[PDB]
RNA sequence: CCGGCCGGGAACUCAAAGGAGACUGCCAGUGAUAAACUGGAGGAAGGUGGGGAUGACGUCAAGUCAUCAUGGCCCUUACGACCAGGGCUACACACGUGCUACAAUGGCGCAUACAAAGAGAAGCGACCUCGCGAGAGCAAGCGGACCUCAUAAAGUGCGUCGUAGUCCGGAUUGGAGUCUGCAACUCGACUCCAUGAAGUCGGAAUCGCUAGUAAUCGUGGAUCAGAAUGCCACGGUGAAUAC
RNA sequence: AAGAACCUUACCUGGUCUUGACAUCCACGGAAGUUUUCAGAGAUGAGAAUGUGCCUUCGGGAACCGUGAGACAGGUGCUGC
């Protein structure tokens, strides 16, 4: 709907996934950019996204990917 | 010879040159039939041309710009009447009696502060 | 007013004048429709994080001189409604006097 | 209002045939102060009724409004206590236009086709005083005629 | 050939600015056109007259900036410096150009 | 007249016509018409079964009634399977592009009942 | 090449200044021969011509120490300071202010004519090319009565729609795209593709308006990187009633 | 409030700073400034290359920056009774 050229990530948000990746599995990514798109080659990763007062671990899917990170983290809970 | 009359009326400045010839109208290049002569107040340019006939005394090349429709059309009016100088209090004395020289401002009041459209408040409440 | 709030405006137009109005090439001339289309285009939105979250136009208020207030602002005179008027009816602007028509 | 006497406004004659009456008739048909279409349907259902009656376009618009001209009218003039109507003689300034709104009130419903067609046949139908407006004038009567006890 | 335009925001300053701009100037460098009255410009404002509620309580300040055009038509010795190193008369933002 | 599924419109320009399939509005009625070479003033009534025939083979290039449906379903699915922000919004049945919550979004809420 | 495009002029429109005039000035009647009211003549304007700013001693021990200044109470290794994210946009509900409508004096497609007032330079942005489109690429003029914003709409004529929840209505929804911005999920605007809702004039009750006012139609500006149906201002058509 | 995406922000979670982000005094050492790499959510810490004048009281000065104490700064905290 933005951004035509290219998704949108962060320098240390990139440099953490790659070096992740290049590493094998790890304990749940600490994120605090919810501003940042989702790659295809960040599948399987359980990174935890900042809600606004904790990280909510999700595990990174296929259809996962167009979308961004903060449309998994719920923040206004009701009831 | 050719006489003048100025003409204002809503936002409206006209020019009308009055000559003695045919009985026609041309307004801004353009014919009083096709300039607004199909719409309604057809007729409020030759209002002031039936007490002082027009049909074979002379014509008017017109020009006028500002306001709307009615505003340049009533300014027309009021240039007609001001450019019959030539034939003057003599007929102004009956064209008087019956409106045609009030300048008739009556402009637009301003847009008051606090209100919609000067008059309209913005819809009082109780509680 | 919240001096703190001040030097972080001056500090954020500083900073902004400093780094953008000069670089602002890596994002206005690079991103650009041309053979630039490679990954040339893509580093160049990645060091577009180079710089801080701050030196952006964008977070620029533009808060009065005086007091710092960030609303009811005038581009014109650069001051609030409050001490626009006060100066005004002071006789400090020139040719600003109560309009009436 | 309380102090201000001033009298009514001295409105344009129509530009057409020249006539205060129909012009007064046309400014109450103006809705988002659209007159030029207003003239245009008055002028409709005026020539719809004058080549439909016989007559004139002048001449038939009378007939049919003394069908629809009320006689009194009934107001609220309180006396001391008790709250009652009073059926009085209306003035022939606000009678006449009382029959014109009236009719225009009548013509707003009933849609045969459009709002000339309307008029053209609210018009007639008050030439032979079987419309709604003649209703409207009747059930005013009915109104008066019964509580003239007040005087 | 000198287009001489001055503006400034009080007229009955501005006029006599003109006028003596222009008899400085035709006194010696006449055929001189005159003080064009190039129509005002007015910079109007509107902001609240309180720092709080009661909004509709509201001030109507508007700066106008008057315009002129000399127009002098030959460019002359007894113009070209006679119209410069004489910048008194202030308030006034005069420009010349060629 | 027997086109796409429904389509049986009787007294109606051919636009207003083929604005009852779902799936196809007025540009695309439009664009319809002008690759068959078909105006849009004549009704189904006047229409040939010979420009019957054109209709049938140019709709069904776009997608319809079916399959326009069964794509919505799955779309709505897909982002309740997801379980974004847009998903939880689907379920709980509240509007999903940021309207106002606390006075009005009554359509995506349901009628005011209680 | 009929574009005031070019010579040519200060007559005309417009334009910024200085003056005249409208001030119960004159006449008739009434009124305590006073004030004043009514009517009339000239006049564009009759009696404070139209509109605006201008807000009396004081009341509400009214609102603001969150725009700003300051008495005193308090923190002053903190109630001070910096930053990532979130919220101020949350929704079983109630109310206020407006817009959109509910349709035929009207919706839709086409051809046409008439405005005022304003903004503009790390901005307005001609012209040309691409797309149904929002916009993109090259790129003149303009710190301005020349350049841009900027095509004015209602209105006029033509053809359709036959009173149907219907071509009125546009809410909500899925994909894709355009623009600002470092980033448009939470949380922007915009054009297109599909969808089409409730709504058929609104209970008690209640508000505005006596003239170019209401009603209706459109245009500009401040705020602003972007973001109004709000605010301010301008202009077109333009009523009814006041016993 | 003449316009909340971040900013604005005065609220919450989380990470930090502390005579302090903003202002003045003492003493000490360093021209200021510029480019750049690492870890991080960033605030921040650790670094690597550069640059050395305006006047000579010339135990340095007129600026800028690093640190220690004390006077203090700061508060959109309360009180419009």
């Amino acid at each position: 709907r933005s951004l035509k050229k290219g998704p949108f990530i962060d320098l240390h948000l990139l440099k953490k996934v790659e070096k992740a990746v290049e590493s094998g599995d790890k304990k749940p990514l600490r994120t605090w950019s919810r501003r940042s798109t989702i790659f295809p080659n960040m599948i399987g990763l359980t990174i935890a996204v900042h809600n606004g007062r904790q990280h909510v671990p999700v595990f990174v899917t296929d259809e996962m990917v167009g979308h961004k990170l903060g449309e998994f983290a719920p923040t206004r809970t009701y009831r | 010879n050719q006489y003048y009359g100025t003409g204002r009326r809503k936002s409206s400045a006209a020019r009308v040159f009055i000559k003695p010839g045919n009985g026609k109208i041309v307004i801004n290049q353009r014919s009083l039939e096709q300039y607004f002569g199909r719409e309604t107040a057809r007729m409020v340019v030759r209002q002031p041309l039936e007490l002082v006939d027009m049909v074979e005394k002379l014509d008017l090349y017109i020009t006028v710009k500002g306001g709307g429709i009615s505003g340049q059309a009533g300014a027309i009016r009021h240039g007609i009447t001001r450019a019959l100088m030539e034939y003057d209090e003599s007929l102004r004395s009956e064209l008087r009696k019956a409106g045609f020289v009030t300048r008739d401002a009556r402009q637009v009041e301003r847009k008051k502060v606090g209100l919609r459209k000067a008059r309209r408040r913005p819809q009082f409440s109780k509680r | 007013a919240k001096q703190s709030m001040k030097a972080r405006e001056v500090k954020r137009v500083a900073l902004a004048d400093k780094y953008f109005a000069k670089r602002a090439e890596l994002k206005a001339i690079i991103s650009d429709v041309n053979a630039a289309s490679d990954e040339d285009r893509w580093n160049a939105v990645l060091k577009l994080q180079t710089l801080p979250r701050d030196s952006s136009p964008s977070r620029q208020r533009n808060r009065c001189r005086q007091t710092g207030r960030p609303h009811g602002f005038l581009r014109k005179f650069g001051l609030s409604r409050i001490k626009v008027r006060e100066a005004a009816m002071r006789g400090e602007i020139p040719g600003l006097k109560k309009a009436s028509w | 209002p309380r102090r201000r006497v001033i009298g009514q406004r001295k409105i344009l004659p129509d530009p057409k045939f020249g006539s205060e009456l129909l012009a007064k008739f046309v400014n109450i048909l103006m809705v988002d102060g659209k007159k030029s279409t207003a003239e245009s349907i008055v002028y409709s259902a005026l020539e719809t009724l004058a080549q439909r009656s016989g007559k004139s376009e002048l001449e038939a618009f009378e007939v049919a409004l003394e069908n629809v001209r009320p006689t009194v009218e009934v107001k609220s003039r309180r006396v001391g206590g008790s709250t009652y109507q009073v059926p009085v003689e209306v003035r022939p300034v606000r009678r006449n236009a009382l029959a014109m709104r009236w009719i225009v009130e009548a013509a707003r419903k009933r849609g045969d086709k459009s709002m000339a067609l309307r008029l053209a046949n609210e018009l007639s139908d008050a030439a032979e005083n079987k419309g709604t407006a003649v209703k409207k004038r009747e059930d005013v009567h009915r109104m008066a005629e019964a509580n003239k006890a007040f005087a | 050939r000198i287009r001489i335009r001055l503006k400034a925001f009080d007229h009955r300053l501005i006029d006599q600015a003109t006028a003596e701009i222009v008899e400085t100037a035709k006194r010696t460098g006449a055929q001189v056109r005159g003080p064009i009255p190039l129509p005002t410009r007015k910079e109007r404002f509107t902001v609240l007259i309180s720092p709080h509620v009661n909004k509709d309580a509201r001030d109507q300040y508007e700066i106008r900036t008057h315009l002129r055009l000399v127009d002098i038509v030959e460019p002359t010795e007894k113009t070209v410096d006679a119209l410069m190193r004489l910048d008194l008369a202030a308030g006034v933002d005069v420009q010349i150009s060629l | 007249a027997r086109i796409a599924g429904i389509n049986i419109p009787d007294h109606k320009h051919a636009v207003i016509a083929l604005t009852s399939i779902y799936g196809v509005g007025k540009t695309r009625s439009k664009a319809i018409l002008a690759a068959a070479g078909i105006a849009e003033d004549v009704k189904i009534s006047e229409l040939s079964e010979g420009q019957i025939d054109t209709l049938r083979d140019e709709v069904a290039k776009f997608v319809v009634e079916g399959d326009l449906r069964r794509e919505i379903s799955m779309s709505i699915k897909r982002l309740m399977d997801l379980g974004c922000y847009r998903g939880l919004r689907h379920r709980r049945g509240l509007p999903v592009r940021g309207q106002r919550t606390k006075t009005n979004a009554r359509t995506r809420k349901g009628p005011r009942k209680p």
